[PDB]
C-alpha cells in the first residue's frame, strides 16, 4: 500500500513531582513522541496527569491587596474606583452598596472596534489567538474625550493610543507571453523511362519496356505557448494599535489560570497554559485589511503531420512476328501511401484568492474569481473600519506579563515559563511530521497533522491529482539536538521533504546549520 | 456481480434485567446487534436497549450527592451560591432564583446582550460513526454570573429615518454575551479562494494503403492485391476544481469545569459505577461518541467538473482478384472490417454549506458575483460549524467540575471501545460502485452515487468502471497466548471491483493482553 | 386462473377486558389475492361489547403532590401560572388567578412551525410521515430563544427539540453518460447500431435538523390516552389499530428540506438479421424516458420550477432561488432517525413495559403480516408489489401482464 497510517506515539510519563505546597497536588506528563497522520489513531487526550497530595509543608499566602479586593473575583483594585460608575472587578463588588455612584462617563461612549480582539493572546507558533490574557473593558476611570469621525470612543486603561492612520497600498502585475512556431515542407519526385526496338529482317521482332516512378513527401509541425500571469494585491491599514508599556490590568481568566501554575517545573501545565492562551501578547498592532487575487494560465498546443507516397510502375511488351505470331504483354506496380497525424491540447490553470478583514458579503464577493469593481473595493474598505484584521504584530512573550505585583514567586514562573516556552517551540513544530505528498504542507494540529494540499491536489496526503509531475518544494527535518558543550549547534538536514523530486521547487530556507555559545 | 441477498435483522437475546436501581425505580436490560437487516429484508421491530418501571425496595441512600454547594431540587446541578438569586436562573428548576428577598443578590447588569447565535451547536455532541448530533454536552445557556461579551464585527445594519432622511446604521446587534463555556468567540472575517482547471486532448489518426498488381497476357492472366488501414484515436479530458472557503468565527470551548448539560448530568449521574454496557452504550447513543472542542465558523462551497470524452474509429479491407482468360474466369476474395465505438461521461457536484436556503440553493445551482454576493450576505445571519476539533465523549468527564468520576470515565472507555464496532457501518454489507455504508440504529443503508441503483448500487446503466474496495470489519480479538492479541481484516467489502485503489489501512491489527 | 385471496379463521374470541367492556378476535391474512383475485379488504381484527366478569382494576393514578389537570396530564407546580398552556385547555392555567409570571419575561417569542411539527410519527409501511405525538406546545417555563436563521424573527424552541439548527446545505448533482456504437459483420447473421445515453440530475437543500428530547419528552394527551385505551392482553387487530393510527415510529431526529429531481434516459437501437436452417430483417426501436420530481416549496414555484426543469428550458436562478427560499414555508421530512413508536409509552404507567413487549410483537406481526413475502411469485421474476389488499408483479420488458405471463 503508498498510504500507510501512522499512529499516535507519546512517551512514557515523566516521574511524578514533589507535591506542590500550594497546589496540595502533584503532576505528571509526557511528550508527544509522533503525532498521528494520516487517519492513524489518535492517543488519549491524557498528556497531563494530576494527583492530589496531603500538606506536607506550608507556601507563602497570596500576595497581598492594599486595595479593594472584589468580592467574587478578588481583582484588587483602588479605593477611587469604587462607586465609580464603572465596573472594574467584572463584578458588581466596586459598585455594590455604594452611597453614591459619581457617573464619570456621563456620555454616550462605543468602545474601539475590535480592540478587545487584541486583548487575546497568540500563539505565535500558530500565529492564532487564543483565550483573553488582558481586560480591555477595565478603564480606572479614564473618560479623556476620543473621537474618530463624529463617534467618540472610550479608551481602555491598557491601551496606549488607537488611532486611526489610514492608509492603503494596491499592487497590480500582469505579464502575458506569447510564442507561436510554424514548420512545413512539400516534397515531389517523378521518373519516367522507355526504351524499346523494332526492327525487320523475313523475320520481325520487337520489344517495348516502361518505367513510371513517384515518390512524395510532406511534413507539418506546429507549436502554440500562451502564458498569463496576474498577481493583485490590495494592503489597507485603518488603525494603529498600541498597548501601555507597564501596569497592565490582565483579565480574570488568564490571572486565575496563573495563579495555578505549579511552583516547581513540570513543563505539563506551562504547555496546558500556552495552549489555552498561547505564548505572546499584542503590545502594537496595524489594523487592516488584505485582499491577494493570483491567476496562472499555460496554454501549450501542438500539431504534428506526415505524409508518404511511393509509385512504381513496370510493363514490358516483346512480339516477334513472321503466319506465326506470339506476343507477351507483361505488367506489374506497387503503390504504398502513408499518413500520419499527431495533436494535443493542453491547458493548466490556477487561482488562488485571499482576503482578511470587513464583511462577509464583501469578503466573499472578493473571494469571487472576477476582479472586482471599484465600488466593492470601496464597499469592503469601508466595512473593514469595524472589523479589521491584524495586518502588522509586535508581540512580548507572555511571561513578561507574570510581574511581583500580582503573582508570589514571580521569578520563579517567569523562568518556568521561559522554560516551558522554549520546549513548546520544539514539541509545536511542524518539522516532526511526515512529509505530505503533492508537495503537501503538513500543519501540525494538536496530537496530530494535517496536509494542506494545494490547489489541484486531493486526499489525506495530496496523492491525488492528475498533473503527473510538479515541483516539489525542500522541508527541513527537525534541527538537531543541542551539541554538547564546546560551543553550541545544531544542523537541519533538508530532508523532511527532498527538495529536488519531481522537477523539485525551492531548495530549502537556510540555515541548514545553527551555531551558538553555550 | 448479482445483486446479494436481504437478510434479516437478528438481535441476540435480552441480557438480564439489571436490579431496580434505587433512586430511579428502574429495571434495565440490552440485547446486542447480531445483525442488521443488510441489503432490504425484515428489519427489527425490537430496541437494543429496554428499561422499566421497578420499586427497589431500598432508598436512595446516595441522594446526599452534595453539601454546602446549593443543588437545584429538580437536577443535580450544585451551584457555587453567589448564584443564588444572582438573577440568571441557572438550573431549570430555578429555584436558585426562587424566593429570592434580595434583588441586590442580581450578579450584574448583563441580560441586555443575547447569547451568540450559532453558539448552541458547538453545545452539542457529536456521533462520529454517523455524523450526527447528539443532545447537548455543554450548557450552551449558562453564564455562571459572568458578563463577557463578544463585539460583533458585523453589527452595521441600515436603517432610514423617513423623517429625517438619514441614512445610518443601526447598533443593535453590536455584542454578544457569551456563554461561560466558550473559553473564546473571535468573530474573525477571513476568505480562501482555490481554483484549478486542466484541459488534455489528444487526437491522432493513421492511414496506410497497399497495392499490389501483376498482369502477365498473351491466354490472359492478371493478379491484383490490395491492403488499406485507417485507425482513429480521439482523447478529451477536462477537470476543474473550485474551493471557496469563508471564515466569520473562532470558538473554543474551555478545559476547565466544564458545566455539562443539566439533561446529560443527570444521565450521568443514573449510569452504574459498574460496567454495564448496556447503560453505557446508551448514554453514548443519546450523548454521541464524541465532544467538541475547537471551532471555526464559516460558509463553505465546493464546485467539481469531469469530463472524460473518447472516440476509437477503424477500418481494415483487403481484397486479392485473379483472372484466366481466352472462355473467360474471374475469381477474388479477402476480408473487410468496419468498427466505431464512442462514449462520454460527464459529472457535476455543486455543493454549499451556508446561511441561506434560498441563495445557497441559488449558488449550488448557479456560480456568479451575484450568487457569491448574495449566499456571502446571507451569511451574516446564518454561519455554519465549518470546522470542529472533537474529543471522545469520556474525556469531558476529566475535564468537569464533578471530580474523578474515574470508575465511570474507564467504563464509558470500554463501552466505547465496544459501540465503535458494533454499530459500525462496515457491518453494513458491500456497497458497490464507491457507494457508502449507512448503519443507521439496527439497519443499513447504501448511499449511492447517481451511476448506480438498487439495494447494493450494484446495478450500473454502464457495465463496468473503476470502482474502490472497501475493507471488511474487523475479525473478532484472538486469543492472547502471548501477552499479546491478534485482529485481522481483510480489503474485501468489497474488493476493488476493476482495480480501483485497495483500501489503504493495516490489513492486521494487534493489541495488549 | 387469478387466485382469490384468503383469510384465516377467526380466533377464539378474548376474554372480557374488564376495563374495556370488550372482547376480541384475530384474523391471519393467508393470501392477498395474487393475479387480481379477490381483494382482502376485511378487518384483521374484530371486538364484540361485554358486561365485564370482574371489577376493572382501575386506569386513573394518584399523582399525589403533582397538578393533575382536566386531561390525565400531571405536571409540576412551577408550570402552574405560566401564562403558557403546560397542560390541556389551560387547566394548569385556569388553576391560576394571581401573580401569573411568564418565563418570556417582558418580551414576544414567535411559535416556529418546523417546531410544532417535529417529531413526526412514521409508518414503516410506505415511511409516510403521521402527526408528531410530542406536544411541542409545552416549554416546561423556558424561553430558549432561536433565530429562524433564514429570517431574522426569533422564536421559542419547545421542550421536546433538544435542537433546531437550521444547518443549512445545498446540493445539485449532475452526471450525463454517452455511449454509441455501429457494428458490421445453419448460421445466424447479424450487423447492428446502438446508442445509450443516461442523464441524472437531483438537487437537495437542507433546512434544518431537529432532534427530539431523549428523556423527560412530554406527550399529546390523546397519544397517551390511546395507550390506556389497550388491552392489556396482546388483541393483534387492537394494537394495529393503534400502529395505523400513529405509526410503527417516529423521527427521534429528522432533516427538514426540499427536493428536485430529473431522469432522462434514451435507448436506440437498430438491427438487421438473416437467417438460414440447415429469412431477411428490419428492425427499428426507440426508448425516451423523462421524469420530474419536486417535493417541498410552495405551490406556484415549486411547480413553475419543476415544469422549466422538465422542458430543456434553463432555469432562470431568480426562480430557483424563489422556491428554495419558499421551502422556509413549506418544507418536507427529507430524512429522519426512526426509533420505535413504543420507546414513546412511558415508564411509570401502568402495564406500561407489558403494553411496550405488546407493541414491538404487534409491529412483528405487522411487518410480517402485510410482507409481500407471501405474495406468489413473478413469472418474469418482475418487482412483486402489494397494492391495496391485492397484490401483482411488474415488468419492464415486452413480457408483460398482470403477472408478466406473457412476452
Ligand atoms: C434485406 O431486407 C432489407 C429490408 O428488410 C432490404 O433493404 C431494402 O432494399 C430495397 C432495395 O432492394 C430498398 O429500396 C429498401 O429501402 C430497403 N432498405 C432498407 C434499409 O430497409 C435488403 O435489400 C434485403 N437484402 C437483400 C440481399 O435482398
Ligand atoms: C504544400 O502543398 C499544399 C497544397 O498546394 C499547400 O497548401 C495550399 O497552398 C495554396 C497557396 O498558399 C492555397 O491556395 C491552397 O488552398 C492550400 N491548400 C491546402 C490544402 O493547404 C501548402 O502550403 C504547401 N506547403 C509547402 C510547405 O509547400
Ligand atoms: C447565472 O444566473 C444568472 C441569472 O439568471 C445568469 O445571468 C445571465 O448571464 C448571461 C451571460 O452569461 C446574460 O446573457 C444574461 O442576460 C444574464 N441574465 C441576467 C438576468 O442577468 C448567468 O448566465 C448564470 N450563469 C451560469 C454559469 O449559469
Amino acid at each position: 500500500v503508498t498510504l500507510m497510517p501512522i499512529d499516535c506515539e507519546l512517551s512514557s510519563w515523566s516521574s511524578w513531582t514533589t507535591c506542590d505546597p500550594c497546589q496540595k497536588k502533584r503532576y505528571r506528563y509526557a511528550y508527544l513522541l509522533q503525532p498521528s497522520q494520516f487517519h492513524g489513531e489518535p492517543c488519549n487526550f491524557s498528556d497531563k496527569e494530576v494527583e492530589d497530595c496531603v500538606t506536607n509543608r506550608p507556601c507563602r499566602s497570596q500576595v497581598r491587596c492594599e486595595g479593594f479586593v472584589c468580592a467574587q473575583t478578588g481583582r484588587c483594585v483602588n479605593r477611587r474606583l469604587l462607586c465609580n460608575g464603572d465596573n472594574d472587578c467584572g463584578d458588581q463588588s466596586d459598585e455594590a452598596n455604594c452611597r453614591r455612584i459619581y457617573k464619570k462617563c456621563q456620555h454616550e461612549m462605543d468602545q474601539y472596534w475590535g480592540i478587545g480582539s487584541l486583548a487575546s493572546g497568540i500563539n505565535l507558533f500558530t500565529n492564532s489567538f487564543e483565550g483573553p490574557v488582558l481586560d480591555h473593558r477595565y478603564y480606572a476611570g479614564g473618560c479623556s474625550p476620543h473621537y474618530i469621525l463624529n463617534t467618540r470612543f472610550r479608551k481602555p486603561y491598557n491601551v496606549e493610543s488607537y488611532t486611526p492612520q489610514t492608509q492603503g497600498k494596491y499592487e497590480f502585475i500582469l505579464k502575458e507571453y506569447e510564442s507561436y512556431s510554424d514548420f512545413e515542407r512539400n516534397v515531389t519526385e517523378k521518373m519516367a523511362s522507355k526504351s524499346g526496338f523494332s526492327f525487320g529482317f523475313e523475320l520481325g521482332i520487337s520489344s517495348q519496356s516502361d518505367r513510371g516512378k513517384h515518390y512524395i513527401r510532406r511534413t507539418k509541425r506546429f507549436s502554440h505557448t500562451k502564458s498569463v500571469f496576474l498577481h493583485a494585491r490590495s494592503d489597507l491599514e485603518v488603525a494603529h494599535y498600541k498597548l501601555k508599556p507597564r501596569s497592565l490590568m490582565l483579565h480574570y481568566e488568564f490571572l486565575q489560570r496563573v495563579k495555578r501554575l505549579p511552583l516547581e517545573y513540570s513543563y505539563g501545565e506551562y504547555r496546558d497554559l500556552f495552549r489555552d492562551f498561547g505564548t505572546h501578547y499584542i503590545t502594537e498592532a496595524v489594523l487592516g485589511g488584505i485582499y491577494e487575487y493570483t491567476l496562472v494560465m499555460n496554454k501549450e498546443a501542438m500539431e504534428r503531420g506526415d505524409y508518404t507516397l511511393n509509385n512504381v510502375h513496370a510493363c514490358a511488351k516483346n512480339d516477334f512476328k513472321i503466319s506465326l505470331g506470339v506476343s507477351v504483354g507483361k505488367c506489374r506496380g506497387i503503390l504504398n501511401e502513408i499518413k500520419d497525424r499527431n495533436k494535443r491540447d493542453t491547458m493548466v490553470e490556477d487561482l488562488v484568492v485571499l482576503v482578511r478583514g470587513g464583511a462577509s458579503e464583501h469578503i466573499t464577493t472578493l473571494a469571487y474569481q472576477e476582479l472586482p469593481t471599484a465600488d466593492l473595493m470601496q464597499e469592503w474598505g469601508d466595512a473593514v473600519q469595524y472589523n479589521p484584521a491584524i495586518i502588522k504584530v509586535k508581540v512580548e512573550p507572555l511571561y513578561e506579563l507574570v510581574t511581583a505585583t500580582d503573582f508570589a514567586y514571580s521569578s520563579t514562573v517567569r523562568q518556568n515559563m521561559k522554560q516551558a516556552l522554549e520546549e513548546f517551540q520544539k514539541e509545536v513544530s511542524s518539522c516532526h511530521c511526515a512529509p505530505c505528498q503533492g508537495n503537501g504542507v503538513p500543519v501540525l494540529k494538536g496530537s496530530r497533522c494535517d496536509c494542506i494540499c494545494p490547489v489541484g491536489s486531493q486526499g489525506l496526503a495530496c496523492e491525488v491529482s492528475y498533473r503527473k509531475n510538479t515541483p516539489i518544494d525542500g522541508k527541513w527535518n527537525c534541527w538537531s539536538n543541542w551539541s554538547s558543550c564546546s560551543g553550541r549547534r545544531k544542523t537541519r538536514q533538508r530532508q523532511c521533504n527532498n527538495p529536488p523530486p519531481q522537477n523539485g521547487g525551492s531548495p530549502c530556507s537556510g540555515p541548514a546549520s545553527e551555531t551558538l555559545d553555550c | 456481480a448479482a445483486t446479494p441477498a436481504a437478510v434479516t435483522c437478528q438481535l441476540s437475546n435480552w441480557s438480564e434485567w439489571t436490579d431496580c436501581f434505587p433512586c430511579q425505580d428502574k429495571k434495565y436490560r440490552h440485547r446486542s446487534l447480531l445483525q442488521p437487516n443488510k441489503f432490504g429484508g425484515t428489519i427489527c421491530s425490537g430496541d437494543i436497549w429496554d428499561q422499566a418501571s421497578c420499586s427497589s425496595s431500598t432508598t436512595c441512600v446516595r441522594q446526599a450527592q452534595c453539601g454546602q454547594d446549593f443543588q437545584c431540587k429538580e437536577t443535580g446541578r450544585c451551584l457555587k451560591r453567589h448564584l443564588v438569586c444572582n438573577g440568571d436562573q441557572d438550573c431549570l428548576d430555578g429555584s436558585d432564583e426562587d424566593d429570592c428577598e434580595d434583588v441586590r443578590a442580581i450578579d450584574e447588569d448583563c441580560s441586555q446582550y443575547e447569547p451568540i447565535p450559532g453558539s448552541q451547536k458547538a453545545a452539542l455532541g457529536y456521533n462520529i460513526l454517523t455524523q450526527e448530533d447528539a443532545q447537548s454536552v455543554y450548557d450552551a445557556s449558562y453564564y455562571g454570573g459572568q458578563c463577557e461579551t463578544v463585539y460583533n464585527g458585523e453589527w452595521r445594519e441600515l436603517r432610514y429615518d423617513s423623517t429625517c432622511e438619514r441614512l445610518y446604521y443601526g447598533d443593535d446587534e453590536k455584542y454578544f454575551r457569551k456563554p461561560y463555556n466558550f473559553l473564546k468567540y473571535h468573530f474573525e472575517a477571513l476568505a480562501d479562494t482555490g481554483i484549478s482547471s486542466e484541459f488534455y486532448d489528444n487526437a491522432n489518426d493513421l492511414l496506410s494503403k497497399v497495392k499490389k498488381d501483376k498482369s502477365d497476357s498473351f491466354h490472359s492472366q492478371d493478379t491484383s492485391f490490395l491492403n488499406e488501414l485507417n485507425k482513429y484515436n480521439e482523447k478529451k479530458f477536462i477537470f476543474t476544481r473550485i474551493f471557496t472557503k469563508v471564515q466569520t468565527a473562532h470558538f473554543k470551548m474551555r478545559k476547565d469545569d466544564i458545566m455539562l448539560d443539566e439533561g446529560m448530568l443527570q444521565s450521568l449521574m443514573e449510569l452504574p459505577d459498574q460496567y454495564n454496557y448496556g447503560m453505557y452504550a446508551k448514554f453514548i447513543n443519546d450523548y454521541g461518541t464524541h465532544y467538541i472542542t475547537s471551532g471555526s465558523m464559516g460558509g463553505i462551497y465546493e464546485y467539481i467538473l469531469v469530463i472524460d470524452k473518447a472516440k476509437m474509429e477503424s477500418l481494415g479491407i483487403t481484397s486479392r482478384d485473379i483472372t484466366t482468360c481466352f472462355h473467360c474466369k474471374k475469381f477474388g476474395g479477402g476480408k473487410t472490417e468496419r468498427a466505431r465505438k464512442a462514449m462520454a461521461v460527464e459529472d457535476i457536484i455543486s455543493r454549499v454549506r451556508g446561511g441561506s436556503s434560498g441563495w445557497s440553493g441559488g449558488l449550488a445551482q448557479n456560480r456568479s458575483t451575484i450568487t457569491y454576493r448574495s449566499w456571502g450576505r446571507s451569511l451574516k445571519y446564518n454561519p455554519v460549524v465549518i470546522d470542529f476539533e472533537m474529543q471522545p465523549i469520556h474525556e469531558v468527564l476529566r475535564h468537569t467540575s464533578l471530580g474523578p468520576l474515574e470508575a465511570k470515565r474507564q467504563n464509558l472507555r470500554r463501552a466505547l471501545d465496544q459501540y465503535l464496532m458494533e454499530f459500525n457501518a462496515c457491518r453494513c454489507g458491500p456497497c458497490f460502485n464507491n457507494g457508502v455504508p449507512i448503519l443507521e440504529g439496527t439497519s443499513c443503508r447504501c448511499q449511492c452515487r447517481l451511476g448506480s441503483l438498487g439495494a447494493a448500487c450494484e446495478q450500473t446503466q454502464t457495465e463496468g468502471a473503476k470502482a474502490d474496495g472497501s475493507w471488511s470489519c474487523w475479525s473478532s480479538w484472538s486469543v492472547c497466548r502471548a501477552g499479546i492479541q491478534e485482529r485481522r481484516r481483510e480489503c474485501d467489502n468489497p474488493a476493488p471491483q476493476n482495480g480501483g485503489a485497495s483500501c489503504p489501512g493495516r490489513k492486521v491489527q494487534t493489541q495488549a493482553c | 386462473s387469478h387466485i382469490d385471496c384468503r383469510m384465516s379463521p377467526w380466533s377464539e374470541w378474548s376474554q372480557c377486558d374488564p376495563c374495556l367492556r370488550q372482547m376480541f378476535r384475530s384474523r391471519s391474512i393467508e393470501v392477498f389475492g395474487q393475479f387480481n383475485g379477490k381483494r382482502c379488504t376485511d378487518a384483521v381484527g374484530d371486538r364484540r361489547q361485554c358486561v365485564p366478569t370482574e371489577p376493572c382494576e382501575d386506569a386513573e393514578d394518584d399523582c399525589g403532590n403533582d397538578f393533575q389537570c382536566s386531561t390525565g396530564r400531571c405536571i409540576k407546580m412551577r408550570l402552574r401560572c405560566n401564562g403558557d398552556n403546560d397542560c390541556g385547555d389551560f387547566s394548569d392555567e385556569d388553576d391560576c388567578e394571581s401573580e401569573p409570571r411568564p418565563p418570556c419575561r417582558d418580551r414576544v417569542v414567535e411559535e416556529s412551525e418546523l417546531a410544532r411539527t417535529a417529531g413526526y410519527g412514521i409508518n414503516i409501511l410506505g415511511m409516510d410521515p403521521l402527526s408528531t405525538p410530542f406536544d411541542n406546545e409545552f416549554y416546561n417555563g423556558l424561553c430558549n430563544r432561536d433565530r429562524d436563521g433564514n429570517t431574522l424573527t426569533y422564536y421559542r424552541r419547545p421542550w421536546n427539540v433538544a435542537s433546531l439548527i437550521y444547518e443549512t446545505k445545498g446540493e445539485k448533482n449532475f452526471r450525463t453518460e454517452h455511449y454509441e456504437e455501429q457494428i458490421e459483420a445453419l448460421f445466424l447473421s447479424y450487423s447492428s447500431k446502438k446508442e445509450k445515453m443516461f442523464l441524472h440530475v437531483k438537487g437537495e437543500i437542507h433546512l434544518g435538523r431537529f432532534v427530539m428530547r431523549n428523556r423527560d419528552v412530554v406527550l399529546t394527551t390523546t397519544f397517551v390516552d390511546d395507550i390506556k385505551a389497550l388491552p392489556t392482553t396482546y388483541e393483534k387487530g387492537e394494537y394495529f389499530a393503534f400502529l395505523e393510527t400513529y405509526g410503527t415510529h417516529y423521527s427521534s431526529s429528522g432533516s427538514l428540506g426540499g427536493l428536485y429531481e430529473l431522469i432522462y434516459v434514451l435507448d436506440k437501437a437498430s438491427m438487421k438479421r438473416k437467417g438460414v436452417e440447415l429469412v431477411n430483417i428490419t428492425s427499428e426501436n426507440l426508448i425516451d424516458d423523462v421524469v420530474s420530481l419536486i417535493r417541498g416549496g410552495t405551490r406556484k414555484y415549486a411547480f413553475e420550477l419543476k415544469e422549466k426543469l422538465l422542458r430543456g428550458t434553463v432555469i432562470d436562478v431568480t426562480d430557483f432561488v424563489n422556491w428554495a427560499s419558499s421551502i422556509n414555508d413549506a418544507p418536507v421530512l427529507i430524512s429522519q432517525k426512526l426509533s420505535p413508536i413504543y420507546n414513546l409509552v412511558p415508564v411509570k404507567m401502568k402495564n406500561a413495559h407489558l403494553k411496550k413487549q405488546n407493541l414491538e410483537r404487534a409491529i412483528e406481526d405487522y411487518i410480517n403480516e402485510f410482507s409481500v413475502r407471501k405474495c406468489h411469485t413473478c413469472q418474469n421474476g418482475g418487482t412483486v408489489i402489494l397494492m391495496d389488499g391485492k397484490c401483482l408483479c411488474a415488468c419492464p420488458f415486452k413480457f408483460e401482464g398482470i403477472a408478466c405471463e406473457i412476452s
